[PDB]
């Protein structure tokens, strides 16, 4: 299924372009040419992130469940009027900045939503860490390496 | 000066008044004279000013002066913040006036553009003129940021008093004779503030309503002083002590500006009697006496009378009061002393007002009143009157005053200007000399009267969004017809005449005699002279009132369901009693005046029973009907039930028996069809109350819940006949009037015939009827008003409507409204305006007993 | 609370939950009194029932115990070349950062926010002094805010090198009861408020010594009237802050009001005779335009 | 694979590409609907440009490297068209109608017209080749276009100069614009179509009264009527602004000379009554002004 | 399930194909499609509505018009109106009737819409107030089966 990433700040859109490098294409559910970018972008295997999840438009539906029409060596999806063909190389990621907005309920079900949001028990697990380091310095050393060497 | 207690005293209050001096001593004559005021001078340029309508010379106003020449001294901009309608830029207008200069008003905001303003300000700048943002407060962020970033190069500029300043990106000249202020009105948290930028180049100052003495006691020495002093204090007196005792309502304003509205029609007045006392106390009964309820109109009287003390007899007395009686006679109503008193008021202000407003409980005859008044100024004068009724609501802000297309931008007329160059445009015709009346009878709420706040100011001139300002004659007249004053603004009630129907004009049996004359006219076409002579003699033997009395009285002790009053019910009752004695009239009829006494009674108390327990519970409408056996003549025939009178076909018979029902049978392909129906005790009952309500031709409304068989009586009581053809239209939370539009095209057809100068009838020849399904649900505006309800109330009271986009009037014909409904207690129901229910007969049916079924 | 709820017993918490609901309006419910068990907050309670309030406040800071840290030492300890210090409109800490600079790393440079041409002078003094190393203020910034969503957004971001650039330091003066200033920006500079309230006798002797700056530009008597307009500038600002007793609104005059009364006065020595009593006028005019000119309120007027 | 289902696509459009075109007034023939072509040409840019990302299109690329060339150079001549289309048609309204605003300015439309021949044989030839791609085939178009603009800048920036150069001659001029501006310097022969703008540029006097030979004065929005001491002549070897200049100049001096006037009266003893009837209402106000603060000032 | 049971009984099914940037227009004009296939082609269509699909009160109102009432009179008035009835015609002589007046015609084009066009709601929670909306209107409700799959 497609991936929602829910990151106030969009440290994770930079990490995500910096896995699939050029591949990676950034497009939003506003801008203009989206509704074509997309169309091309399925067409030849490029990972696409797209920037603003809150509003979302149904004609991606067919395309976020996984709903294709088949054939001998071609794998199309109607978008729109459309029938665009799938690549195989393509990846799909969505990306919204603030949990106030609520996306559609078809979408959030279709989806795996993940959060990246740093709450107030980010803070209940950080202190955890320093006050380790800073009171038994040599355990929370060996922690680390415990696992890494494992 | 005179009355000072001291030489210091007198001093200090010539220190604060502006002193016009003239210097006698050196050239440059421009620069000769100048004005001193609390130590400051200011030089006087010589632009010329005309004859604008100077401001009344008050304290608040030398105050102002005060401190705007003390801002520009240091040469700081100046600056007051305030209510609306302080006239806090009448102020910096006036003072530019005095001291010789045409200050230039910025009207921000107002579909304002940036690059204008930054033109104005070059050009004010250079020509060193004064500037002034009326409502500086209203501007969008990116605007107000870039003018008040520009406002302060320039105060910047002056305060230095650099030659050459860089605003806009642009190194431009300044004239140190530049000057600028703001005006702050109050928004939703309070009062507005400069941008902390200008904070530090303006001055601020406060605005208080000034205290009414002074203003009442200059106002008055204007108009003609006699005694302005003592008639000021009396007034302040009088108003202060009025909204004492008076009781607390929302549409009571004895304000500053109710007074100022007081001295306004005080001066036309003073043209009829003189500049005494006694033209005020006229002016306040004029003005207050009709905007107050029963219970303190007296108290009004009291406090006049103990106040100041002044006539007894009013002129025009017997002249206008004749011609009422003439135009009532004609009308059909009666004269009793609150209608009598009413028109009086009306007639007494239309001549100072030029805008009027009727506001009263719904169909208090508020339209028969202004109605008569018109009829009867048509024969007093001669001026002959024409009349555009608009229903406010029905139509949006575009189709009305005017609509801008965005890309062409093609300005189109709408309805309400497109009425106003009929007078102004082209008077090929008598329209110099008639009397043009604009009424509006839907709810009026604030969006709608700003865009035409222009007209009801002192300007007399309606301002076109963009292009135009029209000016409007003095025999141009508007009125307001509407039934709350919830939404209104004081401002808009002092801006105009108010006036409060606090109870129903007449009684009843006028009414009903009203409306059997509209019926014995609406018969007389049909059928013969001599028998409506006859039919009249007999109906006035027939009913005297003594009998209806009580039954009306028991009428309010039921249950009603969609509750009308039982006044605006007289309409559905006679009606219908008048057709069915119509039908019984002619062909079918005896000459033994105990019987044919007997079925006339029956018929009437049939017509009785619908009008007033139509809607009740079908339960408490057979307990109603002994109650009509009771208060009505004893030997008279009785009512049961299902009452039905029974007469052969051919040959002459009388009799009365009841409950025949025919047998039906359907094979078995036939069980589900939209146009099946089994007749039942109750079907054949109600289609025929049913089929004798539209032959009355008035409106229908079916409360109850849903498939009572409200769709299949309606639908099987005309699918049979061929008389009327039925057309299906279904509301919903939001439908427009375009729907019900477009929903009739298909079966209607316009036709341009001399009768009705567009007429929109059916496209065949019999009768269409139109059925509105959930007629309760559309929802309202915001203001809380539904349109298509008004919409439907406009076909079935003026019979006809104002195309929407052509704009002009269209009459409907042979067009019935009928609706169902469920009751508006259940959830999503919204409760409709009396004013509308009221032209509609109201019919309740529920679920048939549980065994029937 | 926070603390002493979760060590102490819950005796302790109801008794000083009943006194904080006495210091507020909730409710006066009876302490738990018990000998040497705790003294502290039988003293909490002698400063609550004597109707001392202000000392009862500072009893929650002084059990914390910390000393609590001036702006200068807040200045030294913090490692950032950014700092806004806002404060209520009564006072500005101008001064006191005047002094702060003075008394160590002189360098010490004032900006006025004003015109066009203020800005661009601002903007070329940023980048030049961020390279010398000289402190730098930017006084009440909030009056150009269109410019700081613009330029300062993006300077004051893109210069994680002014922490790489010399020991410079950058304030910014903002006024609490003004406009919103975006949290970002003001998330990564340090934050202040100034909260030093001057006395009435201070403020008097503050305005009477920038006075004879002036040199000698009007007569003896001058003197005596700019004397009384100092103390009766002191004594309304110091009723300013009072907001329900004394003025019914809280207003704010600034030292433009001082300026324009004082003009008034020169005016009224240079135009009337040197009889003393023309003070009849001085007062209409002061108190219904110079001063009276913002109030609204009949009651403050 | 899809590259050929796409690229047949693309070329069926653009063998299809068809300019709406419908005539004005004088010869010219101006294109409608520009935006779905160029937007058209922008997608089939950017999805050639993506094909780049594929795999299977290596060998297929050289005919979509050629249809690119082709393309990047219709959009290029496609943004300099365009704006050719606009500066033109707004610098019609404001040029190619009026015999006086070209006679003002004779150079600007000199050049105007010398433009707008050759844009006519550009448009009629681009036109008649029915096909809208092959119009890159064209000699000299996109240097014609870029050139075209060029002096169509070149002439707005004299005219937008020039008329901010007027309006700080005369600064009234601030407060009317382009529209009413240009109306004015075009109806100056005729020197009476000016008076309906002053009630604009002035707020206070509605209109001007004439001889056709000299200006006796004016009248204001109310009804009053002010007359000149010096009725200023006017002739063909005149200017708006020199006349208007001179003009805002008397109008002050006229009403120093009737205050004045008005004040001698009523010091030598005069009734107001007299003076109401001669004298416009600015004057005899402030003379009454002055009067009435001097007779105080003793009187105090 | 919706669609599986529209293919057992031979229904075209017709999802709309909605999006944000879509129109009102762009709603009429698949009604319009879809009811000239089911009245002058015979498809037999089934209309397959979702809460998604319903952006504005607007389409609620075509659809309380399309179930309450068999037609919208508001996608064939005017020019249209009289393309539609030229074309209503053309099919109505191929199935071998000719019908005298105007009124007959468009009859007979309601009842081939009410006996072709199938609509069935996918709607997800009623406590939503968009798909509340769904259930309060009266059309929709009353003309509709309810079912009720939630859990």
């Amino acid at each position: 299924a497609v991936p929602f990433l829910l990151d106030p700040s969009s440290h994770m859109i930079t990490v995500i372009s910096n896995y699939y490098g050029n591949k990676t294409v950034l497009l939003s559910f506003l801008e203009e040419g989206f509704v074509k970018r997309l169309e091309n972008a399925i067409r030849f295997g490029s990972v696409v992130i797209i920037q603003d999840g809150e509003f979302f438009d149904p004609i991606i539906s067919r395309l976020i469940s996984r709903e294709f029409n088949h054939a001998g060596n071609r794998v199309t999806v109607e978008i729109g009027d459309h029938e665009v063909d799938v690549s195989g190389d393509f990846k799909l990621f969505i990306h919204s900045c603030d949990p106030s907005g609520d996306i559609p309920i078809f979408l959030r079900s279709r989806v795996r939503l993940v959060h990246f949001v740093t709450n107030k028990e980010s803070i209940e697990t950080r202190i955890f860490d320093i006050t380790l380091t800073e009171e038994n310095a040599e355990m929370q050393r060996k922690r680390e390496d415990l696992i890494k060497l494992n | 000066l005179k009355n000072c207690s001291t030489k210091e005293e007198a001093r200090l209050l010539w220190a604060k008044v502006q002193k016009f001096y003239q210097k006698n001593d050196t050239l440059d004559d421009l620069n000769s004279v100048f004005i001193s005021q609390s130590g400051y001078l200011l030089q006087y340029k010589f632009e010329y000013i005309g004859i604008p309508e100077r401001l009344i010379y008050t304290p608040l106003l030398l105050i102002g002066f005060a401190t705007l020449t003390d801002s520009l001294h240091q040469k700081y901009g100046g600056c007051f913040f305030g209510p609306a309608g302080t006239g806090k830029t009448e102020t910096v207008k006036a003072f530019g006036q005095n001291l010789g200069r045409v200050v230039v008003v910025f009207n921000c905001d107002d579909s304002f553009d940036y690059q204008v303003l930054s033109r104005l300000l070059v050009g004010i700048t250079q020509i060193g003129a004064w500037g002034c943002f009326d409502q500086f407060n209203r501007l969008d962020e990116k605007v107000l940021s870039a003018v008040s970033a520009n406002i302060q190069q320039i105060q910047n500029g002056l305060q230095v008093g650099k030659s050459h300043i860089t605003l806009l990106e642009e190194e431009t000249p300044l004239s140190p004779h530049t000057a600028v202020f703001i005006t702050l009105n109050p928004g939703y948290n309070g009062r507005s503030e400069l941008p902390e930028n200008l904070k530090k180049s303006f001055r601020e100052f406060s605005m208080k309503s000034p205290q009414s003495g002074t203003i009442a006691e200059m106002i008055l020495q204007i108009m003609g002083f006699e005694d302005s002093k003592s008639l000021a204090s009396k007034i302040v007196h009088f108003l202060e002590l009025l909204s004492s005792k008076c009781s607390s309502m929302n549409h009571y304003h004895f304000g500053l500006r109710t007074l100022k509205g007081v001295l306004r029609n005080c001066s036309p007045l003073i043209s009829e009697f003189g500049e005494g006392e006694k033209t005020v106390v006229e002016s306040l009964k004029r003005v207050i006496l009709p905007s107050l309820g029963d219970t303190d109109e007296l108290v009004f009287k009291d406090e006049l009378s103990k106040i100041f003390d002044s006539a007894g007899t009013p002129l025009n007395s017997k002249a206008i009061v004749q011609c009422l009686k003439d135009a009532g006679q004609r009308s059909g109503f009666s004269m009793s002393e609150e209608f009598l008193k009413k028109c009086m008021q009306f007639y007494y202000m239309q001549k100072t007002q030029q805008a009027l407003i009727l506001v009263g409980k719904a169909g208090c005859g508020k339209t028969a009143t202004w109605k008569t008044v018109i009829d009867a100024m048509a024969i007093f004068d001669g001026h002959a009157n024409v009349v555009y009724v608009i229903d406010t609501k029905v139509l949006t802000k575009e189709s009305l005053y005017g609509s801008m297309l965005k890309a062409t931008l093609e300005w189109r007329d709408g309805l309400f200007t497109s009425i106003l160059r009929r007078v102004n445009d082209d008077i090929t015709g008598t329209f110099k000399n008639s009397r043009i009346w604009v009424v509006f009878d839907s709810d009026l709420d604030p969006e709608y009267v700003e865009a035409m706040n222009s007209v009801l100011d002192d300007n007399k001139i309606l301002t076109l969004p963009n292009g135009e300002r029209l000016p409007i004659p003095p025999n141009f007249r508007i009125l307001f017809e509407t039934d709350n004053l919830d939404h209104t603004t004081p401002a808009t009630i002092t801006r105009c005449g108010l006036l409060w129907f606090s109870t129903d004009v007449c009684s009843i049996s006028s009414k009903i005699d009203h409306l059997l004359n509209k019926s014995y006219e609406a018969l007389d076409n049909k059928l013969s002279m001599f028998e409506l002579d006859k039919l009249k003699d007999l109906i006035s033997d027939s009913f005297d009132m003594a009998s209806l009395t009580n039954i009306f009285t028991c009428s309010n002790d039921l249950v009603h369901i969609l509750g009308v009053r039982t006044f605006n019910k007289l309409e559905t009752a006679v009606q219908l009693a008048v057709h069915l004695i119509s039908s019984y009239r002619q062909w079918f009829q005896n000459l033994d005046d105990k019987s044919l006494k007997d079925v006339i009674t029956l018929l009437i108390k049939r017509s009785l029973l619908y009008a007033l327990a139509g809607d009740s519970t079908g339960e408490s409408q057979r307990a109603f009907i002994q109650t009509i056996n009771t208060y009505f003549g004893h030997d008279s025939q009785e009512l049961s039930d299902y009452s039905t009178i029974v007469i052969a076909n051919d040959k002459l018979s009388f009799s009365s028996f009841c409950s025949e029902i025919p047998s039906v049978s359907l094979e078995a392909h036939e069980v589900m069809r939209p146009d099946i129906v089994i007749p039942t005790i109750d079907t054949i009952k109600h289609e025929k109350i049913f089929y004798d309500l539209l032959n009355s031709k008035r409106g229908i409304i079916l409360c109850g819940p849903p498939g009572s068989g409200k769709t299949m009586i309606m639908n099987n009581a005309l699918r049979n006949s061929s008389l009327y053809d039925v057309v299906g239209i279904n509301f919903s939370k939001d439908t427009t009037t375009e729907h019900i539009l477009s929903a009739l095209h298909r079966h209607t057809n316009y036709v341009t015939t001399s009768k009705g100068l567009t007429l929109l009838p059916k496209s065949d020849i019999k009768n269409l009827v139109l059925f509105c399904d959930e007629i309760n649900l559309p929802k309202l505006d915001k203001y809380g008003s539904q349109n298509v309800v008004l919409f439907l109330r406009q076909l079935m009271e003026k019979q006809g409507f104002w195309k929407t986009p052509e704009n002009k009037w269209v009459t409907i014909e042979r067009i019935h409204i009928v609706g169902a409904c469920n009751p508006p207690t259940d959830p999503g129901r919204i409760p409709m305006s009396e004013r509308f229910t009221r032209h509609a007969a109201i019919l309740y049916l529920g679920y048939p007993s549980g065994k029937s079924l | 609370c926070l603390y002493k709820f979760d060590i102490e017993s819950e005796q302790y918490k109801e008794a000083v939950l009943t006194m904080i609901g006495v210091l507020s309006e909730s409710s006066d419910g009876v302490p738990k009194l018990t000998v040497d068990t705790n003294d502290d907050l039988r003293y909490l309670w002698d400063y609550v029932t004597t109707k001392s309030y202000i000392s009862a406040l500072n009893w929650f800071k002084n059990e914390f115990f910390v000393d609590e840290w001036n702006i200068a030492d807040v200045v030294a300890n913090s490692e950032n070349n950014y700092f806004t210090m806002a404060s209520e409109r009564d006072v500005d800490g101008t001064f006191k950062l005047i002094e702060l600079a003075k008394a160590s790393k002189e360098s010490l440079k004032i900006i006025p926010l004003g015109s066009i041409e203020n800005l661009n002078y601002a903007q070329e003094e940023i980048s030049k002094s961020k390279i010398e190393g000289g402190w730098i203020l930017l006084q009440n910034i909030q009056m150009s805010l269109s410019w700081v969503k613009t330029y300062l957004h993006k300077h004051v971001e893109e210069t994680k090198a002014a922490e790489e650039h010399e020991k410079f330091k950058m304030f910014m003066t903002c006024h609490l009861t003004g406009d919103k200033l975006p949290a970002p920006l003001l998330q990564r500079t340090d934050r202040v408020v100034y909260e030093d309230i001057p006395g009435i006798l201070d403020t008097v002797k503050d305005l009477w010594g920038s006075q004879f700056f002036t040199g000698k530009i009007s007569g003896v008597w001058s003197v005596y009237c700019t004397f009384l307009l100092s103390w009766f500038h002191a004594l309304i600002t110091a009723r300013t802050r009072l907001v329900p007793h004394g003025f019914s609104k809280k207003y704010y005059f600034n030292d433009c009001d001082f300026q324009f009364a004082s003009v008034y006065l020169e005016n009224v020595l240079a135009t009337n005779s040197t009889n003393n009593i023309p003070w009849a006028q001085v007062r209409d005019h002061i108190a219904t335009i110079v001063y009276g000119g913002k109030i609204d309120e009949e009651k403050d007027l | 694979f899809v590259i050929e289902k796409s690229l047949n696509r693309i070329k069926k459009f653009w063998k299809e590409a068809q300019y709406e075109v419908i005539e004005h007034s004088s010869g010219l023939k101006l294109v409608r609907e520009w935006d779905v072509l160029e937007q058209a040409c922008k997608e089939d840019l950017e999805e050639l440009v993506s094909m780049k990302a594929s795999n299977y299109y290596k060998i297929f690329e050289q005919d979509c490297l050629d249809l690119e060339s082709k393309l990047t150079k219709l959009s290029e001549i496609q943004v300099n068209w365009v704006e050719v289309q606009f500066y033109w048609l707004d610098l019609y309204g404001i040029l190619g109608e009026n015999l006086d605003i070209q006679n003002f300015l004779p150079l600007e439309t000199s050049k105007f017209k010398s433009l707008t021949s050759e844009y006519k044989m550009i448009t009629t030839r681009a036109f008649q080749l029915d096909t809208t791609i092959e119009v890159i085939h064209i000699p000299n178009f996109d240097t014609t276009l870029k050139l075209t603009i060029d002096s169509l800048k070149m002439i707005k920036s004299s005219l937008s100069t020039f008329l901010e150069r007027q309006r700080r001659q005369f600064p009234r001029f601030y407060f009317l614009g382009n529209d009413d501006l240009l109306k004015i310097i075009g109806s100056g022969k005729h020197h009476d179509q000016v008076s309906k703008f002053m009630k604009k540029m002035f707020g206070s006097i509605e209109s001007i009264i004439f001889l056709e030979d000299f200006i006796t004065g004016v009248r204001s929005v109310e009804g009053e009527v002010l007359n000149l001491n010096e009725k200023i002549e006017l002739k063909d070897s005149i200017q708006a602004q020199e006349w208007l200049n001179i003009l805002d100049t008397e109008i002050k001096l006229s009403v120093f000379t009737q205050f004045r006037d008005c004040l001698g009266q009523l010091k030598d003893g005069t009734d107001i009554e007299v003076v109401v009837s001669k004298y416009i209402f600015q004057a005899i106000l402030l003379s009454a002004q002055v009067m009435w603060t001097e007779l105080v000032e003793k009187c105090l | 399930l919706t669609r599986f049971v529209a293919w057992l009984n031979g229904l075209k099914i017709v999802q709309p194909k909605i999006h944000r940037h879509s129109n009102l227009s762009d709603f009429d004009m698949i009604l319009k499609k879809a009811i000239s296939d089911c009245s002058l082609k015979e498809s037999r269509t089934c209309l397959i509505i979702d809460e998604s699909n319903i952006l504005e009160t607007a389409f609620l109102e075509r659809m309380n018009t399309l179930l309450a009432n068999a037609d919208i009179p508001d996608l064939f008035q005017g020019e249209e109106y009289d393309k539609l009835l030229n074309n209503l015609r053309n099919k109505t002589r191929s199935l071998g009737l000719l019908l005298d007046t105007e009124q007959e015609l468009y009859d007979w084009f309601v009842g081939e819409i009410a006996k072709n066009l199938h609509v069935v709601f996918t709607i997800c929670d009623p406590t939503n107030n968009k798909s509340s909306a769904m259930i309060s209107s009266p059309a929709l409700f009353n003309r509709c089966i309810i079912n009720w799959m939630g859990d």
